[PDB]
């Protein structure tokens, strides 16, 4: 058969939490 | 075809008086063979076990054109007094009779218990008696204001079973058809109890494969110890 | 793009062009009226995004002064309301309530649990404030009496309801759109060809499985027939 | 080819009179062969049961070819008042009485509830008995401003359940063919009541082959015994 | 290339020759444009990157006078719109309006919620301004009086629609191209095979599904008919 | 390389020799030049690297005095532009225009959006600019009156369809090349092995996939036939 | 067979998991 | 066959350790 | 067949480990 209406919605909160982790190690770094 | 060209047809797909051995048959065998074909041709294709069709009840146009002419509908709102039934909340309505089968089957309540919801519009859901007595407490499949439950029973009854009163009974059902007698028959015989002259009231179309099968019988009773 | 586009690109992806199809178009907008606030959310909620305006519909309302609660004295003071009820918004774009003007006014749109308490900051006392009540409707309220004398607004917001929105849609220059596939539907382009995916995958499975197609009183499922 | 053409051909495929065995008929019997063969033909065509063809009503330019001349349109305003039917808003309207099978069947509407859309073709939507009740309340299969519910009933009737009002209802069926009558016949015979030269009215193309088949059941008629 | 080459190639490899196909050109040309703004979308939205002008198309506007409510004095100042609905851009590239003269001009097109708090500045008084109205016009606004003169604008940018920017091409010097099929697509070259390949994936299945083939007053899906 | 070489190969390892092939060599050219732009943007996009000389063209344009406008005094200076429509370039190359001498002169080839903006800087008032309007013309844009006098100039870049760019090739010695297979590829042959194994992937699939064959009013391709 | 009343679940319970390990790394730094 | 009164006990377990990971990595800051 | 009387014991064991992994890390910080 055939339906995406719970799959679509568990890939793409996958896909944010990679989101988060990705932006979470982002630095503006100090000590030049 | 009217009944002198379900007798002429007949005795000509037949080959009657052909100089070939054939088989010639009084126009009373011709209304009986007629008749069994009718009677089983409607039964197979409402069932569909027909193989050349395939098809059920109403589930193309063709069956449907084919088995129009019988569909009939009935309304009662007297119900049978004296009966026993299974259950306290038990009316028994009667059957007109004529009926072969019930193909739609609906009751109109009237409680003072329905609130707003008078006169609901309530399907009647043909019950096995194995499933009775665990429907009657089943909250999606025992009797409600969406529900009725009915049991076929002894002299052509209806037993609804409902948990509010039911006042009216509507249903739609194949009705007897009109047998095919190509003469007035003598005193004392008779097909289906009628005597005189009957036409098919079946629609045109399927008139001809009641032939072919009329004569397939006809083959088949003359050549069946041959 | 309008409904009758998508419906039937839909359709014909599905091939249910026969009028003896147990899938009508009305199943299609039914799925894709729910399938684009699906996607709209599963794009626009995770984190702050722009949202382009395709996602966006203009409803027109017309306000009727109502009490608070009943004709008393003291139930508080009277507030406007739209005639009829009104869609419920998602909370991903950029609702606003403008005065027939979307470049003019100050109209705004807030929640309905904030709205019990506005307007008690003197610099605040001549700002209308607007929420969905519970019954519905969309309730007015402003502490300065000239508000009463509003008799038009336009809503302008993501609505939850492609169909209850465009219904409410406002009169074009030519005039009133009767029927709605000659509206034009509420999404992205972004977002079509995966809306008509997820939407041909819910019918998919459904579209060839049997039927309880013999009328025999009984149940014809258990035999695939 | 014409009822010469078709009695010639016949005879021929027949071998009429030649030296070896064969088969003779008279004009009446060719012309009984002949209808039967070509109701038998289109009614296979068009369940697409012919396992020649194939094909269904419409499906290839074929079998358009072959039953274009067959294809009738009727309209109809005026609703049989006494009927009992299975719904408050059911309207009846009497079929042609001519029909085989209704291929496309719409129904205009007229009501002022569907402000600025009134004048609407509705698609009438042939619907079994079972679903009905399940399918009043549906608003995605039924009665709606653009779908009207037609179940067949008694009479040559068709019960329209809408839940707007229907003005005019519009048919496109597939019509009794002329029978292929290649004399004028006697008194009292008659093939589907007409007893005069009837020319068949579909095309050249398919004449052939339902002479070969009329052909093949002269001999299957001739030939079931011995 | 223009929208002839692209839908001959889709339906080609396809093998959609035959006139008698369900899937005619119509369903390839409302596939393109829809997965043109996907893909433009997935590549131009994530971070910001250059844009070629192949991706972008321009359109011509005429201009007029309109009020911003209706006729009345104190309703505020009059505002410019586009004679005709304008199409929707992408929020990926660098939209312009510009005076017939791309090299000259500033008339600057940005958000339609920016757009009602705009021009306070003392210096930027004399700017031109746009924003795509909820209506679907293009409105125009500025403190200038000077700008209700102006007549007959440009407008460039990646379009949502690119049949719709397309309609509203400018003439070129031969004149105007009547059929749509003989436009310039826009899309850049790099981003062609993975448009083709998108569609194509789309049409192949539903290109041998079954069809209700039969005219019997039944559902012939499920029998694989 | 030719394109004719190119295009064989492709044909060959299809084996598309009969002249009763659904895949003519057009399709073959298409392809090819599409996926020329999709594999150079794929390599020369992420960073910055070397580009050889192979993936160049040389088109030469005649250029013609126009007005910014129209012909009114105050709508601004002139431009010079080419007489016909000039190919779009890709950004990954080393694009420039040079006056029939790659070795000598400055004309600068800029973007759109800043030659807007350019010489106002009184040491660069003598610089002529460079860039393809919407239009689809090459304009040319300084503050020195002597640029309007130029009348041909040769513009190098990696322009993004090979066919338009080829079409505008400059004369040779010997000749014009007339058909466009005896012109040369624009591609490295490190290039080349992936550009044929893409098309022919592309094209193997549908190389084997069934017809509408039967002329019978009917889709033939649910069936396979 | 189905019903996906425990899986739906689970998944979410992995997701919600993943989502606080993600948010968890989250800082605001210092010492500019 | 089918039960699921022993997957479903480790299932929640492996999620509940899940969860103590992911909230055991959670820290206030200092030094501002 | 089917006789679970080991692979639950291990089962649990394999969890109990994760479990004691788990807690393992969780520390009250100091320096505010």
């Amino acid at each position: 058969f055939g339906s995406g209406a719970i799959g679509y919605e568990f890939d793409n909160r996958y896909l944010n939490n990679q989101e988060m982790s990705a932006v979470a190690k982002q630095r503006l770094t100090s000590l030049p | 075809m009217t009944n002198k060209e379900f007798s002429d047809g007949f005795s000509t797909l037949l080959n009657s008086f052909g100089i070939t051995p054939n088989i010639t048959l009084d126009e009373y065998e011709k209304s009986t063979f007629l008749t069994n074909a009718q009677e089983q041709l409607i039964i197979d294709i409402y069932s569909g076990r027909n193989i050349i069709y395939g098809k059920s009840f109403e589930q193309t146009e063709e069956i449907r054109r084919y088995l129009s002419n019988l569909v009939e509908t009935y309304e009662t709102s007297t119900k049978v007094t004296g009966k026993l039934g299974l259950s306290k909340d038990s009316v028994f309505f009667e059957i007109p009779q004529d009926t072969w089968f019930i193909t739609y089957e609906v009751a109109f309540l009237k409680d003072s218990r329905l609130g707003c919801l008078d006169g609901i519009e309530a399907s009647v859901v043909p019950l096995p008696q194995d499933d009775l007595y665990r429907a009657k407490d089943n909250p999606f499949r025992g009797p409600s204001k969406d529900r009725v439950l009915r049991l076929d029973i002894k002299s052509d009854l209806a037993e609804l079973i409902s948990k509010y009163n039911v006042d009216k009974y509507l249903m739609r059902y194949i009705s007897q058809p009109t047998p095919i007698i190509l003469v007035d028959l003598p005193d004392g015989l008779s097909i289906n109890g009628v005597s005189t002259e009957s036409e098919c009231e079946l629609n045109p179309v399927v008139h001809r494969a009641i032939l072919e099968r009329a004569v397939q019988l006809a083959i088949i009773s003359k050549t069946q110890l041959t | 793009m309008t409904y009758n586009e998508l419906i039937y690109m839909v359709l014909d992806e599905l091939k249910l062009s026969s009028d003896d199809s147990y899938y009508t178009p009305d199943h299609v907008i039914f799925l894709l009226v729910k399938y684009r606030s699906f996607l709209l959310k599963q794009r626009y909620s995770d984190i702050k995004k722009q949202i382009p305006d395709s996602d966006y519909q203009s409803i027109c309302l017309d306000l009727i002064e109502v009490p608070a609660i009943s004709g008393e004295p003291c139930e508080g003071s009277s507030y406007l309301r739209s005639k009829n009820k009104v869609p419920t918004t998602m909370m991903i774009g950029n609702p606003r309530v403008y005065p027939m003007d979307f470049y003019q006014g100050e109209i705004t749109y807030i929640s309905r649990d904030r709205m019990r308490y506005v307007g008690y900051n003197k610099f605040l006392r001549n700002i209308i404030y607007c929420s969905k009540a519970p019954d519905g409707y969309l309730y007015f309220k402003s502490w300065n009496p000239q508000f009463l004398h509003l008799e038009k607004v336009s809503f302008n917001a993501i609505f939850e309801d492609a169909k209850e929105a465009s219904e409410m849609a406002c009169p074009e220059e030519n005039g009133t759109i009767c029927k709605l596939e000659d509206k034009e539907f509420p999404i992205e382009d972004a977002l079509v060809p995966p809306l008509i995916e997820l939407v041909v995958k819910e019918l998919r499975g459904p579209e060839y499985s049997p039927k309880d197609e013999d009328n025999n009183a009984k149940d014809d499922l258990p035999d695939a027939r």
